[PDB]
């Protein structure tokens, strides 16, 4: 379906 | 009244934030309004410092003001734009940057924050747009190029890549020294040919990011335990996540707090994320001695009161710098000892963090230098994965024989597959020597039934009253199965057919997002298959848009499209186990498959890996050579090629490797949970016996 990958922070 | 006299308080201001005397200039500013409250600048500075101080709530109000005042102030839309934005209303924020552009078709900032609304969204092609059109508009851009250099990286756009790299070191070069904050990303860091020493004083510089947002609440140093004694001779180590839920770091550690030994340890989790109902976090809320959400304690003070009224004595950050982080609260120094572990793999770069858990192999004590934390080694790695528990219907297979004998054409998993290969008549067992073998269904009617089912795209089947599942279709017999969340409660085939994988070729693959593969990793792979005259490459659509990309610099190099194979994203469980349909993983030297070599090794399949010099590209060598694989890692690009090559054309050396893998994956210390978990208590003793007879914060390396 969708995947949860690791996503990066806020910049 | 008098705009002359706020005039130059402004000024004043400005100076004392050049001289990074942040409190100073918020006094000026404010009295700067008190002498004339319609000035529009100083409602903007004022606002704009307010933000980094972290009081989103204020700064949006001044920002207002200062639209009201002046209302062609493009350059407040956007600012405002961003501290909505940060106050998690991207609605609001959006309508800002689009009315600033409308008020000002010239003004860059505006196009360059768009296009980040659109990145986060996942909408690639659409952020590159953008992006390009800022810097049209203003060909100096540091913040838009970088952040175009990693859009393009996402899709494997490679237009110009040599000069690309050295223009962005030239940046980050030039932010470095004229001391300003670099537009790369640390997270991202890892990528690209900076110095290590560049890396490192990237994460610094976003350290001290947080300790801006503290200084405000002008806590005092907290009061750290000296000895055992209030926690009862128990050491109290506290997790803090924002991925207690469905995501990789729970499919690695989610068994791990259920493991600590209760006598000389107590668990506590601080879950930074609100509760998503998946049975990863019913597990380990279940299983922690103490589950704490700290969700629903958004200010940073009392989130790290909390965690010093428990008492943890080793605080463990699982996320540095990746989405959910709240650096913030270790930057308190609740704890008297804080490492980094698991989440993130680069250094932290940062005061509060005095250690870093990882390993010989991943770190060895020459690049020391990359790193602001100590190394804390793990005797093998310190790498782990759910698997064992999360995936044990893969634990062993079945083939059927359609022919010459292959382990990976045809699969059968499933808990209750022995029970039902013995309701069948003609079951040969191929033996896998130096207990153990694989089972192999004859081409009988049966057999037929199931290629029939599979041939025809149907759901399922039933033979002698088992039930049998088409391999695509988990998702739709049971949902929980396919995410991982449950073991499937069905037997499971599996073939090539199903992705449209050539029957009789070698099968290379890689499971990664694109954005790790560069023009070098891509040309070592073109050889590799030229090489090995029957093979294909396997590659996913991760994002769909690179695939065009990876397609063209293909055939420069000279490959039919023919030759590489693009899968779509599949649910976890799916994933994991078509890994068993391939026969060999090539991956990403630039940074390497880190839950995704876990994955692949899990099911049976041997990767091959070069070492680099950054922790992300270091870590599959680390777990292969735990596995005890060392002839899978190469020392440089030719030798990289070399061991694919004769893997893909000897097919009783692969046989004979694919066996070590398959017998390794149980037997060494790789996937074992409990193991791990003690490993990682021995070590905590350590940190702790260190600390306690006084000392500050040293390597630790047995
Ligand atoms: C470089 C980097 O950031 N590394 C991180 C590590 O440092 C962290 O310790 C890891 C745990 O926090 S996350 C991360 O590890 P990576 O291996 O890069 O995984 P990434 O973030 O791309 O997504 C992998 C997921 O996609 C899943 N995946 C993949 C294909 C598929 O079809 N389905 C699927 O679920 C995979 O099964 C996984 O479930």
């Amino acid at each position: 379906g969708p995947v949860f990958t690791s996503r990066s922070a806020a910049g | 009244s008098c705009p002359t006299h706020a005039d130059s308080l402004n000024n004043l201001a400005n100076i004392k934030r050049e001289q990074g005397n942040i409190e100073e200039a918020v006094r000026l500013y404010r009295k700067a309004l008190e002498v004339f409250p319609e000035f529009a600048a100083a409602h903007s500075n004022l606002a704009s410092v307010l933000q980094q101080q972290g009081k989103l709530q204020e700064a949006l109000m001044h920002y207002k003001e200062a639209i009201r005042i002046s209302p062609t102030f493009a350059d407040a839309y956007s600012n405002m734009g961003n501290t909505l934005k940060e106050m998690q209303d991207v609605q609001g924020a959006l309508q800002c940057y689009t009315r600033a552009i409308q008020i000002n078709p010239a003004f860059a900032d505006a196009h360059s924050n768009l296009a980040s609304i659109h990145k986060d969204s996942g909408n690639i092609p659409e952020a590159i747009a953008s992006y390009r059109t800022a810097l049209k508009l203003k060909p100096d851009f540091p913040d838009a190029y970088c952040n175009l250099a990693h859009c393009l990286q996402i899709v494997c756009d490679w237009t110009d890549y040599d000069e690309r790299m050295k223009k962005l070191v030239s940046i980050v070069a030039d932010q470095l020294e004229k001391n300003r904050l670099p537009s790369v990303h640390p997270h991202h860091s890892m990528l690209y040919p900076l110095s290590h020493g560049f890396r490192k004083a990237i994460a610094e510089r976003h350290g001290n990011l947080c300790l801006d947002k503290i200084n405000v609440l002008h806590k005092p140093p907290y009061e750290h335990p000296k000895d055992l004694k209030l926690s009862d001779g128990r050491l109290r180590v506290g997790y803090v996540s924002s991925d207690f839920g469905n995501h990789p770091t729970s499919h690695l550690m989610q068994s791990i707090p259920g493991m600590h030994n209760p006598d000389k340890f107590e668990v506590f989790c601080y879950a930074l994320s609100p509760d998503d109902g998946t049975n990863f976090r019913v597990k380990v809320m279940a299983e922690a001695n103490h589950f704490i959400d700290l969700s629903q304690i958004p200010c940073n003070g009392k989130a790290a009161d909390r965690i010093h009224q428990d008492g943890i004595h080793i605080l463990v950050n699982m996320n540095g710098y990746t989405k959910g982080a709240r650096n913030e609260l270790f930057a308190l120094r609740p704890a008297p000892i804080q490492a980094m572990w698991l989440g993130y793999p680069g250094t932290s770069g940062a005061l509060f963090m005095d250690y870093i858990i990882t390993d010989q192999e991943t770190s060895p004590a020459e690049v020391a230098e990359q790193y602001s934390e100590k190394l804390a080694y793990m005797p093998h790695t310190f790498f782990i994965g759910d698997h064992a528990n999360m995936f044990p219907h893969l634990k062993k297979k079945a083939v059927i024989d359609f022919k010459h004998i292959y382990d990976n054409r045809i699969v059968l998993n499933g808990i209750d597959l022995k029970a039902f290969l013995d309701s069948l008549p003609d079951v040969k067992i191929v033996k896998m020597k130096c207990a153990l073998n694989m089972p192999v269904i004859p081409m009988n009617t049966i057999a037929e039934a199931v290629i029939e089912m599979i041939n025809r795209g149907q759901i399922q089947i039933t033979i002698n009253g088992f039930s049998i599942s088409n391999g695509l279709a988990t998702t739709q017999i049971n949902n929980k199965a396919a995410t991982g969340e449950e073991v499937p409660r069905t037997i499971i085939v599996t073939t090539r057919s199903q992705y449209g994988l050539p029957e009789d070729a070698i099968v290379y693959c890689n499971f990664n997002q694109l954005y790790k593969i560069d023009p070098s990793t891509l040309q070592m792979w073109a050889n590799i298959l030229k090489r090995v005259p029957n093979s294909v490459l396997w590659l996913l659509r991760f994002p769909a848009v690179g695939e065009p990309n990876i397609q063209q610099y293909a055939q420069n190099m000279g490959l039919p499209q023919n030759r590489i194979i693009f899968s779509p994203v599949a649910p976890k469980e799916e994933h994991v186990r078509r890994g068993q349909l391939a026969d060999v993983c090539l991956d990403t030297p630039l940074c390497n498959g880190h839950t995704t070599g876990m994955d692949v090794l899990w099911a049976g399949t041997p990767m091959v890996t070069m070492p680099g010099e950054t922790l992300a590209s270091r870590v599959a060598a680390s777990q292969l050579t735990c596995l005890g694989c060392l002839e899978l890692i190469a020392k440089n690009r030719q030798e990289y090629e070399d061991i694919a090559v004769k893997l893909g054309t000897d097919l009783e050396y692969l046989k004979k490797v694919r066996g070590k893998v398959w017998k390794q994956r149980i037997s060494s210390p790789l996937f074992n949970t409990k193991q791990y978990t003690m490993e990682l208590e021995r070590l905590y003793l350590q940190m702790w016996e260190h600390y306690a007879a006084g000392n500050k914060p040293d390597h630790m390396i047995k």
